[PDB]
């Protein structure tokens, strides 16, 4: 997983 | 007449699209519906960076630490909008709480937050080097 990805 | 959760969804299938002003309007849209979501601006933070407007990034990330003053990803984002000012000593200092943050939440980011350290520890020391 990567931090650049919404919610 | 969609749902804040809808319209959120909506803007995350945009954004998996990659069609990042079309997301941003539709998390504003969500915003509009519920405005105490921290998510929505964090999202759109996200949004905006890709969009190079790290200002308007900036902003929503301020609205969401005011929401949620434990957010990860608000730490983060305003870190690389910091970065992109030349604001080196901040954007350092936001990308080490959000690790700090994430560690004691239990996130798994990979090592996209240490990878974001290294960029900012790097980016200052040229900006040292290209002064003399």
């Amino acid at each position: 997983p990567t931090i650049e990805e919404v919610d | 007449s969609p749902s804040a959760q809808e319209l959120k969804e909506q803007g995350n299938r945009l954004f998996v699209g990659r069609k990042y002003p079309e997301a941003a309007a539709c998390y504003g849209r969500a915003i509009t519906r519920n405005p105490l979501v921290a998510v929505y601006y964090t999202n759109r933070a996200l949004c905006y960076l890709k969009m190079q407007q790290p200002e308007q990034a900036l902003a929503d990330c301020r609205r969401a630490l005011e929401l949620d003053g434990q957010s990860v990803k608000a730490h983060f984002f305003l870190g690389q909008c910091q970065l992109e000012m030349e604001s080196y000593d901040e954007a350092i200092a936001n990308l080490q709480r959000a690790y700090s943050l994430a560690k004691e939440q239990r996130l798994n980011f990979g090592d996209d937050i240490p990878s974001a350290l290294r960029i900012a520890k790097k980016k200052r020391w040229n900006s040292i080097e290209e002064r003399r």
